[PDB]
RNA sequence: GAGU
DNA sequence: CCGCGTCAGACTCGTAGGATTATAGCATACGTG
DNA sequence: CACGTATGCTATAATGTGTGCAGTCTGACGCGG
């Protein structure tokens, strides 16, 4: 076998559109939130270290703007398969668990 | 009779006189494709059509533009037969006048600027052939009519949607022929909806704001109205008595000073009357009544200039007081009932978003646009070019028809473009039919399918073809220069020629024509198919389309269409059926006028059908009078019963038009049980012609008719005699009185002899006429393949005993005798063709000599020098046809072959084998043989031969085509000269060759003189010219595809006899394999010691319901009988009188036998004629349900002598002694099928590998190995062998290693098994990872 | 070669990366004149 | 870029010959009209030849492909094997 | 019932290789199961004795 | 009667019947002359009646 | 249907006979091709849960 | 793979995989060359787009066609339905030592037996013939053995009457829905083309003689061999498993 | 198109 | 619940090959015998 | 240097897609509002 290298990260479509959704099972998050992340329309929180911005909250093009200028710095949140991996990457599994 | 039907007349058993005959069979093919390249004015059909639809066109910027003019087909560049043989199509080129027109800018329409005019081509079109084939690379193939939904409106409704609620929901739909489509539906909650291409669902009032309607117009187009008087103080409203009906009574419904109706009360009919009678308009009513009353118009307030209540809003009290005062005392309501008149569009005004009529447009277009931003230039622009631009909606002329005939209005034909009534009247129609009056329609009905034949499909291709250059065009002339840009410049020929090639070839309804049997080809022409494109799938196929429906009597066979997944799609046309001038389906009717049955004829629709109450042909008529009994037998609204006789308006004209032309052929099919007659003539089909045209003896009539309209048989143009008969050619002189006074009037048949067909049976023509015969036109001069003396003969009729026999004919199996083999009657020809093709390859060129490595001389003797078989070669299976070698590459020889070919010397050369051979087990003989190569590589010394013989045949034939003419052309100028001169032998003394210079006096004959003296010179340089071309084209190195050399064409003719395995049928669907051909000695034998020719198991008779086989051996027999009276009667020679008395009598048996011939008309010699056919068994006709009756036959059997059970007494042949009862004996007419074992048989130890999965190759053609599925797995999976299983699963399949170890292990005995794993498992795992799914065998 | 098991798990990046052989960075198949790779 | 270009331009030209011949053009005549090597003409059509799918199930029916019939020319037989 | 009892046996191969094929190996595949080949579509798939 | 035969005698002595049965069956088949004729399909007078 | 056929086939059945008895002949042929893919499916999915 | 006429013939997986390498390079271009943002975008959903067709295409949504109309074959279709992998290779193969033909009655046959086609056996039975003519020393090699069963000698019939002795072959017809529909028969050799069935398993295959085929199996191993002759013969096997009823009954 |  | 989506839909045999389009024109640049 | 393959530049203004098909199948089983 061979390989390719990827520039930008890309989703495995079975692991996400065929149902359950496992990606979006496992986020929690609605199928159609995570396509609207991935295609580029809206940008999704990924940490907003100020608990003002939770988590996994999707903003659109203009909320993006909004926050940036007042509270940026302190709220991750980014577009596209990269923003998606990011947040399965650091969800922490035992813990979680033990919360639900 | 005519002078063929001298020759043998056919018995007729039938009784009704046959008002009208058969049509020409192939009208459909013909009439559709002549109608497509027809040149028509002003009415646009086919070619024209599509040039006016989409010309004239202009650029995107307006300045310039193209405009069409005329077109013409040039005539073939090779005409049929050559294109057969090298294998290219059979088309004319296309050439179009085309006018470049452009426009100066700054003057306002300069159209004096540039004008362009010029003629281009653009693709050549197929032609059709006279019996409507096209031969497309060298192949004949039909594109079969189709059938689909007619565009127009339609009203449906799925019964229960919801299966919970089980609540009918309607809908209305228009289907334009091009367009998007526009659906109406309901809702459960009876709100109207509309949906474009089915998207998403928006409220139906949206496309109404869409055409501009206000609110209050929309209520005023679907509502009634309900008036409210306001009277000093008490409210009054206008009644309509007919409103308050299936209700209650809420209110004291009193009048003037009369009280009808107390509160809660019913308000029946009694009620309704009174109040109707006696001439109500007014009635006083409560005011807390109205509310709930929806409110129609708008009312504001003359003083404020404001809103009181907007249309479509529900009134109160509040809002009654409000009106009241601002001074509205009268008020329109929506009429509206529950029951009858459903406030629907009430509704969905209330669910509809939008308010004007651009908020509705930019709603449409957000639907099929979504989320795009709308401007209010594309909104308005996307509805228009929807369903109201010229250019992308079309209903067509059928369209707009069904369409105004289903909403019952007056004109037929009009606009494609939908206009706005068309729209309210679909919403209407579709709301009445909620209401409850009206009904849905169906699609299976024949009045809503309709019949799309070669010539508008091939329209609609051609279309296509002609809007893709279309956008090549505008967007070259928007950007072009106007003055050096020429019009043949921008246009492309390859988008139209590749869409009309893709369609005649890559389409499903275009194929291989099925021409196994003159029947094949006549029955696949006249063939319908609901499948491909813009029709059904076998998937989404239900099963209400398939049956039978009431619309399908007449127009198509009930009984003929395939047992397979196409059971209900394929279907043929019915005998009379015809197309109409829109593409529905008519049968004909005869008209009968106060009983009386006229002989005018009158086709109907399906639609039209419906109207008229129609008799059965089976109705007794009393000698041009009227039905004889007062009850007679009729249909009408699709069902049967009894009327009387001064109501019947029609009458069927045959009893022959409710089946097809297969059906047909099968005589008492009125006794055959309908899916065994299925069978019987979709197996008819099959038939393989044999050496010996065996006539049925016991036929229908329609034998005739189809021989000769499927033009596989010679007819003759014109009636004369018979100057020259050869086995390759006729010609016949024509009578003076047909003859035209210009040419010779020497008519030339060339009869096309042994040729492959498409199944690789043997395509020949006989002549069938004596040297000197005089023959009336039409007459069949040369028989097909399977046609005899003008008659179709598919089997052969032969001596039947229905008998067990030691379970030789066990389950349909059939034992046959020795003799029918000897005989070869069976026995059928096969024409087959190998190829042998030199390509160019990295290498360098593959050579076809006859040098190649490791070749006996026993095997080069039969190869010429070039190395190419003999003609009359003798081949078997191994044998090389043409030798071919191939330039070998490097090869690392293992060290064993080092050594070796160090100790033998034998150093490996530089050239391989690629030798074409005889593929295994087919054996026969070269026929011919035929070379191509390209136009540059030195050829063949065998081309050069062939090429010779081409040449001077070529010469011979075109000479004596001159000489004919030139002999038959001076015998006219020699009898003109006689009409003035009359010098017969003095005239013919001094050479022909200075005769033209003698003339007459001046008259009207010097003229017909310069005439014939015109056409001679003309025929001299026409001469020249023809032979110019016809070495031309020999000499014409042909152009093959690139890469391809050289390639040698080799037919084989086999000689196939019959043997156990092959596949015999009757005409009833009777089946079986011939398992065992017995010696004459043990065949079953009569008293007479004449032994049976085929013993039937008579338990294949009452299982299956075919009686149709029973009564035809009897009638089989009985025609026999007769035969061998006649032939006694001949040995003997007792004399013509003789023969005659008998004769006489026996034509005229039957009870009300329709057809009389008197012998006393026919001279003493034809008699002989006809007596001499009628020795092998006289022919009879038992047309389908007119067909022969028991009484008859049996009265037939006493004139044989045979007895009347027609059961006789047979002898054992193996021990002498008798059977202890009768067995039915007699001829049935069978047929030999296309399956033969040699084609079937197969089998396979080792060979070739699919290429991934390992696994053996498939099929016989691929030397292939049979698959064993998963079901056949499961078999051995419960038996439990274990091993068996394991082995087709490794060793037999992919296991490469343990395949090759097992092999090894069994030539040295040991069986051994050695498995491993199989390849293909190995793959899944490597598309798994390829998947990005890791998976991996954890081992032990 | 006989093995008594088979597991399937989720593809790491890396885990794809050791069974590949080299990195395809080209769409081209063969040469079009010397049909090789 | 070479090759595809030239290839064009044998195209273009036959498209003139095809209009005014009537008949589109054999290798020969396109090649009689740039005053060129008939090989040459030859050899660029050949590598137009465009490509077909081995998946593409054969017959206008989803029955099977080109696959299902390719063999493994090179991979003989277990006879070929056990011969040697 | 009988498609769903087939589809919850522990072999994945069964289940994959029965329908649903897609579905079931992203089960699979996400569980880390192994199948350690008991029944015989398993063996016969790998081309072992029953 | 292969029923019978078979819970009896066993499978030897069943197979050979069998065999046995199909020859002399078939045989007499044969010898009887058995046939299909159309006088055969007796009608009943009682048809026309009844419809 | 409503009315039945009266005749039988040794008598011989007239054109309208023939038709009525089509549709019922053609609904049970077409049974055959079409309804045994459901019958075999059965058939496939007993055989994978047993 | 090249086709015999120069044409090329290609997987669809080539075509897809193309796609994929053609947009991630192009990304890797865009990416170098700094683009802004809404091309670099563009870029990333193509190359979604792109690996999802490759994976699964008619998935996600419209399926990437070829020229034909036609979507093209991902890689999940090879695994999936009936086409698939599973059910069409791996659950049901193509096998060696096959054959097929026409049937027909053989009533003569005792119930252990089937008439089989000589030509057909020749075939079946090719490597038994070889080992069997080295053993007897008249065939020198295989090759010399290949040539001698191409020239059908005399002698080669005498040894495949010899080989076929004993040696049961299975006899199948589909459908097969029950064990019943393959069983196992003592060859006898027949001169013409056509298998020969015994009459009272005509029930078992359903077998009627209008036309019906059957194929033919060569159990290869003395293991199969013998699963053959005590499992699956006709003789042993009278019963149906489905009622305690005898199968092969007189009709 | 061939048996089911 | 409703509505929109995804998933299945008998077994062997056969026949036959095959389709479409178009990418300018010229000067410098890189790699191999 | 040549031959085969590649990279490159061209200057009236031109600045948000569409296009070609799909034809509607069926009874069941889950999945967000
Ligand atoms: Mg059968």
């Amino acid at each position: 076998m061979g390989h390719i290298e990827l520039a930008s990260p890309t989703a495995h479509i079975w692991f996400l559109k065929s149902l359950p959704s496992r990606i979006g099972l496992l986020l929690d998050m609605p199928l159609r939130d995570i396509e609207r992340v991935l295609y580029f329309e809206s940008y999704v929180v990924i940490e907003g270290g100020m608990t003002n911005l939770e988590r996994q909250q999707i903003l659109t093009e203009e909320q993006y703007l909004d926050a940036l200028e007042e509270f940026g710095d302190e709220f991750d949140a980014k577009m596209g398969a990269e923003a998606i991996q990011a947040l399965l990457k650091s969800m922490d599994l035992e813990q979680e668990c033990e919360q639900l | 009779y005519s002078y063929t039907e001298k020759k043998r007349i056919r018995k007729d058993f039938g009784k009704r006189p046959q008002v009208l005959d058969v049509p020409y069979l192939l009208s459909i093919q013909l009439d559709s494709f002549q109608k497509f390249i027809e040149q028509d004015p002003e009415g646009q059909y086919g070619l024209e059509a599509a040039f006016r639809s989409v010309f004239p066109i202009q650029s995107y910027s307006g300045n310039s533009e193209l405009q069409y003019v005329s077109y013409r087909l040039g005539e073939p560049v090779f005409d049929v037969q050559e294109c057969q043989i090298r294998g290219v199509t059979y088309s004319a080129p296309l050439r179009v006048k085309l006018r470049l027109v452009i426009y100066e800018r700054e003057a306002p329409e300069g159209t004096v600027k540039d004008i362009k005019e010029q003629e281009v081509y653009m693709g050549e079109i197929p032609l059709m052939t006279d019996n409507g084939t096209f031969v497309i690379n060298g192949t004949e193939r039909v594109i079969v009519s189709q059938l689909h939904r007619s565009p127009g409106v339609f009203f449906d409704s799925d019964k229960g949607k919801t299966h919970s609620s089980g609540k009918v929901l309607y809908n209305a739909r228009i289907i334009p022929y091009r367009g998007s489509w526009l659906d109406f539906e309901f809702d459960p909650k009876d709100n109207l909806f509309v949906r474009i291409d089915r998207r998403r669902k928006l409220p139906a009032t949206i496309i109404l704001r869409a055409l501009n309607y206000t609110t209050e117009q929309i209520l005023d187009l679907f509502f009634e109205k309900v008036i409210f008087e306001i009277r000093d103080n008490k409210l009054q409203m206008e009644l309509v008595p007919e409103r308050l009906r299936g209700e209650t009574a809420s209110f004291d419904i009193e009048a003037n000073g009369k009280v009808y109706v107390e509160k809660g009360r019913r308000i029946t009919a009694r009620h309704i009357r009174q109040l109707e009678k006696d001439d109500v308009k007014l009635i006083e009513v409560p005011v807390e009544y109205i509310a709930g009353k929806v409110v129609a118009k708008d009312y504001i307030d003359e003083s404020t200039g404001e809103l009181i209540c907007a249309a479509n809003m529900e009134l109160s009290l509040d809002l009654l007081a409000k009106l009241s005062q601002s001074g509205h005392k009268r008020i329109e309501t929506l009429f509206t009932n529950d029951l009858d008149h459903g406030p629907y569009i009430s509704e969905t005004l209330r669910v509809d978003p939008t308010n004007d009529r651009l908020s509705a447009l930019v709603e449409i277009y957000r639907m099929m646009r979504p989320g795009e931003p709308p401007t209010r230039e594309a909104a308005e622009s996307l509805f228009e070019n929807l369903f109201f631009s010229e250019d992308r909606y079309d209903l067509s002329a059928v369209g707009r028809m069904k369409f105004n005939r289903s909403l019952l209005r007056e004109e037929i034909e009009g606009s494609g473009i939908l206009s706005k009534d068309d729209i309210i009247d679909v919403m209407k129609k579709l709301i009445d039919i909620r209401n409850g009056k009206g009904e849905v329609d169906d699609i299976d009905h024949l009045g809503n399918r309709r019949i799309r034949s070669v010539g508008e499909m091939a329209e609609n291709q051609f279309r296509v073809g002609l809007v893709r250059v279309e956008r090549a065009v505008k967007e070259r002339l928007s950007l072009g220069d106007l003055d050096t840009l020429m019009p043949q410049d921008m246009i492309n020929a390859k988008p139209i020629s590749a869409a009309v090639k893709e369609f005649f070839g890559s389409s499903q309804l275009s194929q291989f024509m099925d021409q196994n049997n003159p029947l094949s080809e006549i029955t696949h022409k006249r063939r319908i198919s609901a499948l491909g494109p813009g029709g059904l799938t076998r998937e989404r196929a239900g099963f209400e389309v398939r049956d039978v429906h009431p619309t399908h009597y007449g127009r198509v066979c009930p009984i003929e269409t395939p047992e397979g997944p196409n059971i209900g799609l394929i279907n043929s046309l019915s005998v009379y059926a015809q197309t109409n001038e829109y593409g529905f389906l008519e049968t004909p009717y005869r008209k009968v006028t106060d009983g009386v049955v006229t002989d005018e004829i009158h086709y109907l629709s399906a639609i039209e059908e419906g109207n008229y109450v129609i008799a059965q042909a089976n109705s007794n008529l009393d000698e041009e009078g009227h039905f004889v009994e007062d009850l007679v037998t009729c249909r009408s609204k699709g069902e049967s019963s009894l009327f009387s006789r001064d109501q019947v308006d029609y009458m069927d004209v045959s009893t022959q038009q409710v089946v097809s032309v297969g059906a047909s052929l099968i005589p008492f099919l009125e006794h055959d049980d309908a899916n065994r007659a299925l069978m019987g003539a979709n197996m008819q089909r099959q038939a393989v012609p044999t050496l010996r045209a065996d006539k049925p003896l016991v036929g229908t009539g329609m034998e005739r008719a189809v021989a000769v309209d499927s033009g596989v048989t010679a007819v003759a143009k014109r009636g004369g005699v018979v100057q020259y008969v050869d086995a390759s050619r006729i010609v016949i002189k024509v009578n003076e009185d047909e003859m035209y006074p210009g040419e010779a009037g020497i008519d030339i048949y060339n009869l096309t002899k042994y040729t492959r067909s498409n199944q690789n049976t043997c395509i020949n023509q006989m002549p069938c006429v004596s040297l000197g015969e005089p023959v009336e036109r039409g007459d069949v001069l040369a028989d097909g393949p399977s046609t005899d003396l003008g008659e179709l003969a598919l089997g052969q009729n032969m001596r039947v005993a229905f008998m067990p026999w030691n379970g030789y004919n066990f389950e349909d199996s059939i034992l046959v005798s020795e003799r029918v083999v000897q005989e070869d009657r069976f026995t059928t020809i096969h024409i087959q063709e190998l190829a042998c093709v030199s390509r160019d390859t990295k290498l360098g060129p593959e050579e076809i000599t006859a040098d190649i490595p490791n070749v006996g001389e026993a095997a080069l003797s039969k190869l010429d020098e070039s190395g190419i078989v003999y003609i009359g070669a003798e081949v078997t299976g191994g044998d090389i046809l043409v030798g071919k070698v191939t330039p070998k590459g490097e090869t690392q020889l293992t060290p064993e072959e080092k050594l070796l070919r160090a100790i033998f010397g034998e150093k490996a050369s530089d050239v391989k084998d690629s030798s074409l051979r005889v593929p295994n087990g087919v054996s026969g003989t070269v026929i011919d043989v035929q070379v191509f190569t390209r136009d540059g590589v030195e050829k063949d010394k065998r081309a050069l031969e062939i090429e010779e013989m081409q040449l001077k045949q070529a010469k011979k034939d075109l000479s004596e085509e001159l000489q004919i003419l030139e002999a038959g052309l001076f015998s006219r100028i020699r009898a003109v000269l006689v009409a003035g001169g009359v010098e017969a032998e003095k005239l013919d003394k001094l050479p022909r060759d200075r005769w033209l210079e003698l003339g007459l006096t001046d008259e009207e004959k010097q003229n017909q003189l310069e005439q014939l003296a015109e056409q001679y010179d003309e025929l001299k340089h026409e001469f020249e010219k023809k032979l110019e071309a016809k070495r031309r084209k020999i000499t014409q190195g042909d152009d093959l595809a690139p890469g391809v050399l050289k390639i040698v064409k080799v037919y084989l003719a086999v000689k196939r006899r019959i043997q156990p395995g092959d596949k015999m049928a009757g005409r009833h669907g009777n089946k079986g394999v011939i398992s065992k051909i017995n010696p004459i000695e043990d065949m079953p034998y009569d008293e007479n010691g004449t032994p049976v020719d085929i013993v039937l198991n008579p338990l294949g008779v009452p299982s299956r319901m075919n009686i149709g086989q029973i009564l035809e051996t009897h009638l089989g027999m009985a025609a026999k009988g007769i035969g061998d009276k006649i032939n006694a009667m001949l040995k003997q020679q007792q004399e013509v009188a003789k023969l005659r008395e008998f004769i006489q009598r026996a034509y005229d048996l039957g009870a009300d036998v329709r057809q009389k011939v008197d012998l006393s008309t026919f001279s003493d010699e034809e008699v002989m004629r006809l007596a001499e056919n009628l020795r092998k068994g006289m022919p009879i006709a038992t047309p389908v349900f007119d067909g022969a009756k028991e009484a008859e036959i049996k009265e037939l059997l006493k004139l044989g002598d045979l007895p009347t059970s027609g059961q006789i007494r047979l002898y054992d042949g193996r021990t002498g002694e008798q059977f202890e009862r009768p067995v039915t004996v007699g001829y049935m007419y069978m047929l030999k099928l296309n399956h033969l074992v040699d084609d079937k048989m197969h089998a396979r130890s080792t060979g070739s590998y699919s290429l991934v999965t390992q696994q053996p190759l498939g099929g016989k053609a691929q030397f292939g190995g049979q698959r064993f599925g998963e079901m056949e797995v499961w078999a051995l999976e419960a038996y439990g062998a274990a091993y068996t299983l394991q082995e087709m699963l490794t060793v037999k399949s992919d296991d490469v290693n343990g395949r090759t170890k097992m092999y090894k292990n069994i030539v040295d005995g040991n069986h051994q098994m050695e498995p491993g794993m199989p390849e293909s498992f190995n793959v899944l795992l490597k598309e798994i990872r390829s998947l990005g799914i890791n998976i991996e065998l954890e081992d032990e | 070669e006989e093995f008594d098991a088979i597991k399937i798990a989720l593809a790491s990046p890396d885990m794809i990366r050791s069974w590949s052989f080299g990195e395809v960075k080209k769409p081209e198949t063969i040469n079009y004149r010397t049909f090789k790779p | 870029i070479h090759i595809v270009k030239e290839l064009n331009v044998y195209l273009r030209t036959a498209r003139e010959l095809s209009h005014k011949l009537d008949h589109e053009p054999s290798a020969e005549e396109i090649a009689e009209q740039l005053d060129k090597p008939v090989d040459d003409v030859s050899r660029m059509l050949r590598l137009n030849e465009r490509i077909t799918s081995v998946d593409t199930p054969l017959g206008g029916d989803s029955e099977k492909a080109l696959l299902d019939i390719l063999a493994d020319e090179k991979e003989n037989g277990p006879e070929d094997t056990t011969q040697d | 019932g009988i498609t769903k009892a087939s589809l919850a046996t522990e072999s994945f191969i069964s289940a994959a290789s029965f329908q649903e094929t897609t579905r079931v190996l992203t089960e699979a595949a996400v569980a880390g199961k192994r199948d350690e080949l008991r029944g015989l579509k398993e063996n016969v798939i790998v081309g072992r004795l029953i | 009667m292969l029923n019978t035969c078979y819970r009896i005698l066993g499978l030897k002595p069943t197979v050979i019947f069998a065999d046995q049965i199909m020859y002399t069956g078939f045989a007499y088949a044969a010898r009887s002359g058995a046939s299909v004729g159309i006088d055969d399909m007796v009608i009943p007078e009682k048809k026309h009646e009844i419809i | 249907i409503e009315t039945p056929i009266t005749a039988n086939f040794r008598e011989g059945l007239n054109v309208l006979q023939y038709f009525i008895s089509t549709h019922g002949a053609r609904k049970g042929l077409a049974d055959t091709a079409l309804k045994t893919a459901n019958s075999g499916y059965l058939t496939r999915r007993l055989v994978d849960v047993a | 793979v090249p086709l015999d006429g120069g044409r090329f013939a290609t997987s669809d997986l080539n075509d897809l995989y193309r796609r994929v390498i053609n947009r991630n390079n192009r990304l890797k271009r865009l990416l170098d060359l700094a683009a802004p943002d809404i091309i670099v975008r563009n870029e990333k959903r193509m190359l979604q787009e792109a690996v999802d067709a490759l994976l699964d295409n008619g998935r996600r949504g419209r399926a990437i066609t070829g020229s034909n109309k036609r979507p093209l074959k991902s890689l999940a279709d090879m695994i999936k339905g009936k086409q698939g992998r599973f059910r069409q290779n791996l659950l049901g193969k193509r096998v060696d030592y096959s054959g097929r033909s026409v049937i027909t009655v053989g009533p003569y046959l005792r119930l252990h037996q089937c008439g089989l086609p000589k030509k057909m056996a020749l075939e079946l039975f090719k490597p038994f013939i070889y080992g069997k003519l080295e053993l007897r020393g008249l065939a020198t090699t295989i090759k010399a053995a290949k040539k001698m069963v191409e020239r059908e000698e005399a002698v080669v019939w005498d040894i495949l009457d010899e080989v076929i002795r004993e040696h049961p072959v299975l006899l199948n017809r589909a459908p097969t829905l029950h064990r019943l529909g393959i069983q196992a028969f003592e060859p006898v050799l027949i001169e013409g083309k056509a298998i020969q069935l015994h009459p009272l398993v005509c029930a078992a295959y359903n077998a009627d003689f209008d036309g019906d085929q059957m194929a033919v199996h060569v159990p290869l191993t003395l293991e199969a061999q013998l699963e053959a002759r005590a499992l699956m013969m006709s003789t042993n096997n009278i019963l149906s498993p489905a009622n305690g009823e005898p199968i092969i009954v007189p009709s």
